[PDB]
RNA sequence: UGAGUAGCGAAAGAGGGGUGAGAAUCCCCUCCACCGAAUGCCUAAGGUUUCCUGAGGAAGGCUCGUCCGCUCAGGGUUAGUCGGGACCUAAGCCGAGGCCGAAAGGCGUAGGCGAUGGACAACAGGUUGAUAUUCCUGUACCACCUCCUCACCAUUUGAGCA
RNA sequence: GCUGUAAGCAAGCUUUGAUCCGGAGAUUUCCGAAUGGGGAAACCCACCACUCGUAAUGGAGUGGUAUCCAUAUCUGAAUUCAUAGGAUAUGAGAAGGCAGACCCGGGGAACUGAAACAUCUAAGUACCCGGAGGAAGAGAAAGCAAAUGCGAUUCCCUGAGUAGCGGCGAGCGAAACGGGAUCAGCCCAAACCAAGAGGCUUGCCUCUUGGGGUUGUAGGACACUCUGUACGGAGUUACAAAGGAACGAGGUAGAUGAAGAGGUCUGGAAAGGCCCGCCAUAGGAGGUAACAGCCCUGUAGUCAAAACUUCGUUCUCUCCUGAGUGGAUCCUGAGUACGGCGGAACACGUGAAAUUCCGUCGGAAUCCGGGAGGACCAUCUCCCAAGGCUAAAUACUCCCUAGUGACCGAUAGUGAACCAGUACCGUGAGGGAAAGGUGAAAAGCACCCCGGAAGGGGAGUGAAAGAGAUCCUGAAACCGUGUGCCU
C-alpha cells in the first residue's frame, strides 16, 4: 500500500522506531527498502565491476506491514483511509484528512 | 499508437512502413548475429510495431463486410 | 438382413432343452429376395413374408 | 508472403564463414519449410546481387540438457549461396 | 555378514623422451608382436551425435588416469547425374459404388498405395582439424523452354503432334 | 513500477498512464474426423481459377477441389417413351471427440454360491455396440380398486422380507392401499366440407392442400337453436410455431471500509507476561522477524460494470370461439388385437398361469362394438388399445465460484505437495516408481593459510555455521576413536 516515496516509519522488528525514506519497493514479494534500516553487511565476490570486493553495507528490504506512513502535521504512525475529489484516490491520512 | 494508425490510409502506408518496419527488422537479426548494434529492446518495438499494424488491416475487413 | 416395410431383425434368445441347460440362439426373422417399389424404379430389398403375404406391390 | 525478407534470418559466422566468403559464396540460415528457389528470390532482391548457385543442407537438432531436463534444439536449415563474379557483398559494414 | 574374499570379461609388449602436481595404463618416437576370405574398406538394417577442435576430470570406464565413445563450450553432413519421391508394378493392403451380417464390421469391383524388381543422364583428380562419383578444376551427359540465329516442309487437295 | 520461472548481466518500457485483472473481438504454422490425393501421424505430390516474377519452362503466394444425404437444374444408356446412371450448383447438413459418471435399447459372459452341479443364483452384473440429453426413459387410462371409490407419469417412506416364486433348495421377492415432494394437459387419424390433380366406361373413386374433428354411463360428423371473430384469453417448456424492444436483480474486475507502534519487561525479533486504552452489523481467515480484532491483505455492512451473459416482469409481436338439442345413417386407430408353435421380460424357473414383448404361422369385431378385473365362463364395476407430443418432482458429476471436515500431514493423503503418468520396464496393449523443509531475509561464507582441485582451519554473516548446500529435529542397526574394570 506504501509507495515510492512517503516518508515511513518502523512498527516493529530490530530497527523498532527508526525513519527513512524508501529506495525502491517490491510488490509482488511484498517487502520495501528504506534507506539505513536493516543494514547489513554482505561479503561479495570481486566483480566485474567493481574490482573491490570486498564487504557491502547494503539494506535487505523490509516487510510491508512493518511500515507506517506519518501525517504531515503530527508526525504520528496513521492508519490511511482514502476518497479524494480530484485526486485519483489520494491518502486519506488517519487524524484526517491530509493527503499522501 | 492506434490512433496514429486508422488515420494512415492501407495503400500509400501499411507499404512503406511494413516493408521498412521489415527493413528495420531484419537488418536488424543481422546485427543480432554480430552484436555490433546493441540496442536489444530496439526489437521488441519493431515487432510489436507490426502485430499492432498488421490486426488494424484484417479489422478492416470485417469493416469491408 | 433388416428388411424394410417394418422392422423385423434378428432378436436372438434361448434355446430352452429338455431339462433346460440352456443355449443360445440367433432368430432372424423371415425373408424373401423379392421386388418392391422404392423411389423410381423398383428393384429390389429383402422383404418380410407376413409383409408380403397381402401388402404393397410384389 | 511468401516475402524474400522473412526467409532468410542471419548469416552463420563459423571458421568456414572465413574462407568461403572470399571465394563468393555465403552462408545463411533458411526457416525450415523455404526451398532452393526461394532462396534465389532472396539474394536478387534483397541484396541486388545475382546468384550464382545455391545449395542447401538441413541439420537435425542436438538433444542438449540442463539439468534434469533434457530437451532438443530447434532444427537448422543452412545455405551456401553462391554469386557470380562483377557483383559486390552487402554484409555487416 | 561372507570379506578385503570370489571376480577384474580370451588375446605381448618393451625402452626412451614429453605433458602434468601426480604416469605402466596419456601423447610422440623407435624396436617387437597379432589378423590379413579377417581384427582390412564401402555401405545397408539400426543408432541419433557417439564426428572434429578447445578446456576439464567428481561421476560411467570392472584399476589408476593429464585420457575417452564421459563432461562442458563452439564447430561439423553442400547433389539435375548417387539411394528414394515429382515413373511403373509383384504377394499384400486400403478401397467410391456394390454384397453379406443384431450393431461394430467381413469381403470386394473400377481405382490407388506398396521394392527386395523393371526403367533411369558423371566422370578423373585436388581439397580440410570435418563433407564428396556434391566444393573446386577440366571435360561431359539428361530433360524442358525460347527474348536469338540459321536449315527444311506445308497452309487443312495439311507440316506435324500423334 | 515493469521486462514470468530466473535468484544475475545488458538493453529498454511507464501517472502524454505502463506491468497486471475481466469483457468483446482479431491473430491462430502443422498433424489430427483430415475432408483434393498418397501417407509410416508432425511429411510428399497434384489440379482448377487469381496474383507476383523471369523472354519462357522452372519457382512463389491467394482461395477452391473429399464422402454420404437433401433441395433443385441440365443430360439421360440396352430401349421407344422413360429410367438407371452421369454432370452442376445450393445447403454456417454429419461423420470425430469427451465428465472413466448417471439414463434407454441391442448383444452379453464367466468366477462365486447351491457346501459337488447341469435347473437356479451370481446376473440381465461386468464388458462390447448404437443413441443423445442435461438430464434421459415413462405418461393423461382399454389404470388401480371392489366403496359413500379414486383420476397422467416420476421420486421417497411405509406396505414387508408380507402375498408369493424356487432342484421350493440355495436364494430371488413384488405390487396395490396409506403419507409427502411435484404438481399443466393436449394435438393427430377417421368420416364431413372446400381447392387442386387423375384416372376410370359420363358416372364413379383416389392422392395432396385448408378447415373441421379428439371419445367412454360414449364422442364426432350430420342437422337444428344459440354464441363469437376479440379486447377476452393464450403464447415460444409441452399446450401451434415465431419475432423484437424496454424495467429490475444476480454472474465474468471491483471500490469503500471501523480501533493503539499504549507503556514497560523478556528477548535476534513481540504477535508473548504484567499494568493498560479502544473498535466492533467487522473477534471469518491468511500473512506479519514469535501466539495480533485494533500492523497489512482483508473481514461485516454498503455501493459499481463500458461489454458480455444468465434470470425474472412489462410492452411490442403472433395466434384463437365455445355450447345445447337430437341420432336417418358415416367414423372412432387391420395381416392390427388375439390364437397355435417357440422364446424372453414381469419377483413369477411352464405353471391352475393371468400380463407384456418378440420370431413364424394363422387370424376377428369395428358400438347392437370392444378390453381389464392373475387359467376359464355368466353377472357386475372400471376403461377405449392397435398414432404422437409433454417441463417439475429424479440420478449424476471431468467441472467453475464461495465454503465445511472428531479427513491426511510425505512409507499418510490421488500414482503425482516435488517439471508424473515423467523416468525407467515392454516389440506392443500395458506396468509404473522414488523425490517435501537453510535462514526471519542470502545476509549464501569478502580476506588469509593448506591443497592441482574438490575438502578443510582461522576471519566475518546472522540467534545459531554443530545452520554452509539431503540445508531444522536427528534416534537405532552399523562403522569408529579413546578408554575404568576383566581376560
Amino acid at each position: 500500500h506504501v509507495k515510492k516515496g512517503d516518508k515511513v516509519m518502523v512498527i516493529s522488528g530490530k530497527d523498532k522506531g527508526k525513519q527513512g525514506t524508501i529506495l525502491a519497493a517490491f510488490p509482488k514479494k511484498d517487502r520495501v527498502l528504506v534507506e539505513g534500516v536493516n543494514m547489513v553487511k554482505k561479503h561479495s565476490k570481486p566483480t566485474q565491476a567493481n574490482p573491490q570486493g570486498g564487504i557491502s553495507n547494503q539494506e535487505a528490504p523490509i516487510h510491508v506491514s512493518n511500515v507506517m506512513p506519518l501525517d504531515p502535521k503530527t508526525g504520528e504512525v496513521t492508519r490511511v483511509g482514502y476518497k479524494v475529489e480530484d485526486g485519483k484516490k489520494v491518502r486519506v491520512a488517519k487524524k484526517s484528512g491530509q493527503v499522501l | 499508437m492506434k490512433a496514429n494508425e486508422i488515420r494512415d490510409l492501407t495503400t500509400a502506408e501499411i507499404e512503406q512502413k511494413v516493408k521498412s518496419l521489415k527493413e528495420e527488422l531484419f537488418n536488424l537479426r543481422f546485427q543480432l548475429a554480430t552484436g555490433q548494434l546493441e540496442n536489444t529492446a530496439r526489437i521488441r518495438e519493431v515487432r510489436k510495431a507490426i502485430a499492432r499494424m498488421k490486426t488494424v488491416i484484417r479489422e478492416r475487413e470485417i469493416a469491408a463486410n | 438382413r433388416k428388411c424394410v416395410i417394418t422392422g423385423k431383425k434378428t432378436t436372438a434368445g434361448n434355446n430352452r432343452s429338455h431339462a433346460m441347460n440352456a443355449s443360445k440362439r440367433t432368430w432372424g426373422a423371415n425373408l424373401q429376395k423379392v421386388r418392391i417399389l422404392v423411389n423410381g424404379k423398383p428393384k429390389k430389398v429383402y422383404v418380410s413374408a407376413r409383409a408380403l403375404k397381402s401388402g404393397k406391390v410384389e | 508472403m511468401k516475402d524474400p525478407r522473412d526467409v532468410l534470418k542471419r548469416p552463420v559466422i563459423t571458421e568456414r564463414s572465413a574462407d568461403l566468403m572470399t571465394e563468393k559464396k555465403y552462408t545463411f540460415e533458411v526457416d525450415v519449410r523455404a526451398n532452393k528457389t526461394e532462396v534465389k528470390d532472396a539474394v536478387e532482391s534483397i541484396f541486388g546481387v545475382k546468384v550464382d548457385k545455391v545449395n542447401i543442407m538441413n541439420y537435425k537438432g542436438k538433444s542438449k540438457r540442463v539439468g534434469r531436463y533434457t530437451g532438443m534444439t530447434s532444427r537448422r536449415r543452412k545455405a551456401i549461396v553462391k554469386l557470380t563474379a562483377d557483383s559486390k557483398e552487402i554484409e555487416i559494414f
